Protein backbone atom coordinates (compact mmCIF):
# COMPACT_ATOMS: atom_id res chain seq x y z
CA UNK A 1 0.00 0.00 0.00
CA UNK A 2 0.58 3.63 0.17
CA UNK A 3 2.90 5.38 3.70
CA UNK A 4 1.89 8.20 5.36
CA UNK A 5 3.79 10.62 3.38
CA UNK A 6 2.18 8.91 0.07
CA UNK A 7 -0.70 8.99 1.85
CA UNK A 8 -0.50 12.82 2.76
CA UNK A 9 -0.89 13.80 -0.71
CA UNK A 10 -3.14 11.35 -1.91
CA UNK A 11 -5.05 12.37 0.97
CA UNK A 12 -4.70 16.10 0.08
CA UNK A 13 -5.75 15.10 -3.58
CA UNK A 14 -9.25 13.55 -2.87
CA UNK A 15 -9.69 16.69 -0.24
CA UNK A 16 -8.84 18.73 -3.17
CA UNK A 17 -11.72 17.03 -5.15
CA UNK A 18 -14.07 17.91 -2.03
CA UNK A 19 -12.71 21.79 -1.62
CA UNK A 20 -13.83 22.30 -5.66
CA UNK A 21 -17.21 20.15 -4.82
CA UNK A 22 -16.13 18.18 -7.61
CA UNK A 23 -17.48 14.66 -8.40
CA UNK A 24 -14.23 12.75 -9.01
CA UNK A 25 -11.07 13.28 -8.52
CA UNK A 26 -8.47 14.68 -11.79
CA UNK A 27 -4.96 14.84 -12.12
CA UNK A 28 -4.92 18.49 -11.35
CA UNK A 29 -6.28 17.83 -7.59
CA UNK A 30 -3.37 15.67 -7.63
CA UNK A 31 -1.27 18.27 -8.87
CA UNK A 32 -2.66 20.54 -6.14
CA UNK A 33 -1.91 18.59 -3.75
CA UNK A 34 1.71 18.46 -4.87
CA UNK A 35 1.44 21.99 -4.50
CA UNK A 36 -0.40 22.36 -0.66
CA UNK A 37 1.41 25.01 1.27
CA UNK A 38 5.54 26.26 1.55
CA UNK A 39 6.86 23.67 3.65
CA UNK A 40 10.35 23.62 2.25
CA UNK A 41 11.19 19.28 2.60
CA UNK A 42 8.11 18.89 0.52
CA UNK A 43 9.68 17.07 -2.12
CA UNK A 44 6.50 18.05 -3.66
CA UNK A 45 6.85 21.63 -4.02
CA UNK A 46 9.90 23.11 -2.96
CA UNK A 47 12.94 21.33 -2.32
CA UNK A 48 12.03 19.32 -5.29
CA UNK A 49 12.69 17.68 -8.33
CA UNK A 50 11.79 21.05 -10.24
CA UNK A 51 13.90 23.46 -8.82
CA UNK A 52 16.48 20.83 -9.12
CA UNK A 53 15.58 20.52 -13.10
CA UNK A 54 15.58 24.40 -13.07
CA UNK A 55 12.03 25.12 -12.98
CA UNK A 56 9.39 27.55 -11.35
CA UNK A 57 7.50 25.86 -8.99
CA UNK A 58 5.34 28.62 -8.03
CA UNK A 59 4.84 29.26 -11.90
CA UNK A 60 3.73 25.72 -11.63
CA UNK A 61 1.27 25.97 -9.03
CA UNK A 62 -0.03 29.38 -11.50
CA UNK A 63 -0.50 26.23 -14.13
CA UNK A 64 -2.11 24.39 -12.07
CA UNK A 65 -4.53 26.99 -10.49
CA UNK A 66 -5.13 28.21 -14.07
CA UNK A 67 -6.32 24.69 -14.57
CA UNK A 68 -8.29 24.41 -11.43
CA UNK A 69 -10.36 27.27 -12.41
CA UNK A 70 -11.52 25.20 -15.50
CA UNK A 71 -13.29 22.61 -13.63
CA UNK A 72 -16.70 22.21 -14.98
CA UNK A 73 -18.48 22.31 -11.90
CA UNK A 74 -18.41 23.00 -8.11
CA UNK A 75 -22.04 21.84 -7.40
CA UNK A 76 -22.01 20.60 -3.85
CA UNK A 77 -24.40 17.46 -3.79
CA UNK A 78 -23.07 15.79 -7.10
CA UNK A 79 -19.42 16.52 -5.04
CA UNK A 80 -17.26 13.51 -4.12
CA UNK B 1 -18.78 64.01 -6.82
CA UNK B 2 -21.11 61.30 -5.08
CA UNK B 3 -21.13 58.04 -3.17
CA UNK B 4 -23.31 56.70 -5.46
CA UNK B 5 -26.84 54.77 -5.42
CA UNK B 6 -24.68 51.46 -6.28
CA UNK B 7 -23.28 52.11 -2.71
CA UNK B 8 -25.94 53.68 -1.21
CA UNK B 9 -27.66 50.20 -1.47
CA UNK B 10 -24.33 48.21 -0.70
CA UNK B 11 -23.80 50.21 3.12
CA UNK B 12 -28.22 49.96 3.43
CA UNK B 13 -27.47 46.46 2.94
CA UNK B 14 -24.01 46.28 5.09
CA UNK B 15 -26.55 47.51 7.79
CA UNK B 16 -29.40 44.76 7.13
CA UNK B 17 -26.47 42.91 8.08
CA UNK B 18 -25.76 44.17 11.06
CA UNK B 19 -28.92 43.51 12.12
CA UNK B 20 -29.21 39.90 11.24
CA UNK B 21 -25.34 39.66 12.74
CA UNK B 22 -26.95 41.70 16.06
CA UNK B 23 -23.73 44.70 15.82
CA UNK B 24 -24.70 48.01 16.87
CA UNK B 25 -22.02 50.10 14.58
CA UNK B 26 -21.63 48.94 10.70
CA UNK B 27 -18.46 46.50 10.35
CA UNK B 28 -16.09 46.86 7.33
CA UNK B 29 -16.87 43.29 7.25
CA UNK B 30 -20.62 43.61 6.82
CA UNK B 31 -19.35 46.21 3.90
CA UNK B 32 -17.05 43.30 2.35
CA UNK B 33 -20.41 41.32 1.88
CA UNK B 34 -22.85 43.25 0.76
CA UNK B 35 -20.31 44.97 -1.47
CA UNK B 36 -18.76 41.59 -2.56
CA UNK B 37 -22.21 40.30 -3.72
CA UNK B 38 -22.82 43.05 -5.96
CA UNK B 39 -19.36 43.01 -7.79
CA UNK B 40 -18.54 39.74 -9.81
CA UNK B 41 -14.61 39.34 -11.26
CA UNK B 42 -15.82 37.45 -14.52
CA UNK B 43 -12.54 37.02 -15.71
CA UNK B 44 -11.97 33.34 -17.66
CA UNK B 45 -9.17 34.48 -15.20
CA UNK B 46 -11.71 35.05 -12.80
CA UNK B 47 -10.59 36.54 -9.71
CA UNK B 48 -14.48 37.39 -8.22
CA UNK B 49 -14.63 36.47 -4.63
CA UNK B 50 -14.51 33.16 -3.58
CA UNK B 51 -18.22 32.55 -2.72
CA UNK B 52 -20.11 33.20 0.65
CA UNK B 53 -18.83 29.94 1.87
CA UNK B 54 -15.26 30.50 2.22
CA UNK B 55 -15.63 34.53 2.71
CA UNK B 56 -17.65 33.60 5.87
CA UNK B 57 -16.29 30.97 7.33
CA UNK B 58 -13.02 33.21 7.34
CA UNK B 59 -15.16 36.17 8.23
CA UNK B 60 -16.12 34.40 11.61
CA UNK B 61 -12.57 32.99 12.12
CA UNK B 62 -10.73 36.80 12.10
CA UNK B 63 -9.74 37.47 15.45
CA UNK C 1 -38.47 8.65 0.91
CA UNK C 2 -37.76 12.06 0.74
CA UNK C 3 -37.36 15.85 2.35
CA UNK C 4 -38.37 17.19 -1.44
CA UNK C 5 -37.41 20.24 -3.40
CA UNK C 6 -40.02 21.48 -0.51
CA UNK C 7 -37.19 20.55 2.28
CA UNK C 8 -34.13 20.47 0.53
CA UNK C 9 -34.65 24.46 -0.30
CA UNK C 10 -35.41 25.42 3.19
CA UNK C 11 -31.79 23.65 4.39
CA UNK C 12 -29.97 25.34 1.93
CA UNK C 13 -31.27 28.76 2.76
CA UNK C 14 -30.70 28.28 6.13
CA UNK C 15 -26.97 27.99 5.01
CA UNK C 16 -27.41 31.49 3.11
CA UNK C 17 -28.39 32.60 6.82
CA UNK C 18 -25.25 31.29 8.25
CA UNK C 19 -23.33 33.58 5.69
CA UNK C 20 -25.56 36.31 6.76
CA UNK C 21 -25.07 35.77 10.55
CA UNK C 22 -21.51 34.79 10.37
CA UNK C 23 -22.46 31.41 11.82
CA UNK C 24 -20.16 28.54 11.54
CA UNK C 25 -22.86 26.35 11.48
CA UNK C 26 -26.51 25.83 10.87
CA UNK C 27 -28.71 26.88 13.50
CA UNK C 28 -32.53 26.20 14.34
CA UNK C 29 -33.55 29.41 13.64
CA UNK C 30 -31.81 29.40 10.21
CA UNK C 31 -33.94 26.59 9.45
CA UNK C 32 -37.13 28.55 10.75
CA UNK C 33 -36.16 31.67 9.03
CA UNK C 34 -35.77 29.64 5.44
CA UNK C 35 -39.22 26.85 6.63
CA UNK C 36 -41.30 30.79 7.15
CA UNK C 37 -39.96 31.92 3.89
CA UNK C 38 -41.18 29.29 2.19
CA UNK C 39 -44.29 27.47 4.00
CA UNK C 40 -47.69 28.83 4.81
CA UNK C 41 -50.48 27.50 6.51
CA UNK C 42 -53.10 26.57 3.29
CA UNK C 43 -56.33 27.42 5.35
CA UNK C 44 -59.78 28.90 4.10
CA UNK C 45 -58.62 31.77 6.84
CA UNK C 46 -54.63 30.98 5.80
CA UNK C 47 -52.01 32.57 7.73
CA UNK C 48 -48.06 32.74 7.48
CA UNK C 49 -45.77 34.34 9.56
CA UNK C 50 -44.13 38.01 9.95
CA UNK C 51 -41.44 37.97 7.56
CA UNK C 52 -37.89 37.42 8.95
CA UNK C 53 -36.39 40.74 9.44
CA UNK C 54 -39.17 41.05 12.30
CA UNK C 55 -38.47 37.49 13.62
CA UNK C 56 -34.53 37.85 13.17
CA UNK C 57 -35.25 40.48 15.76
CA UNK C 58 -36.88 37.87 17.93
CA UNK C 59 -33.95 35.61 17.20
CA UNK C 60 -31.81 37.57 18.34
CA UNK C 61 -33.28 37.77 22.21
CA UNK C 62 -32.49 34.15 22.67
CA UNK C 63 -28.69 33.53 23.31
Amino acid sequence: QFTERALTILTLAQKLASDHQHPQLQPIHILAAFIETPEDGSVPYLQNLIEKGRYDYDLFKKVVNRNLVRIPQQQPAPAE
Amino acid sequence: ITPSYALGKVLQDAAKIQKQQKDSFIAQDHILFALFNDSSIQQIFKEAQVDIEAIKQQALELR
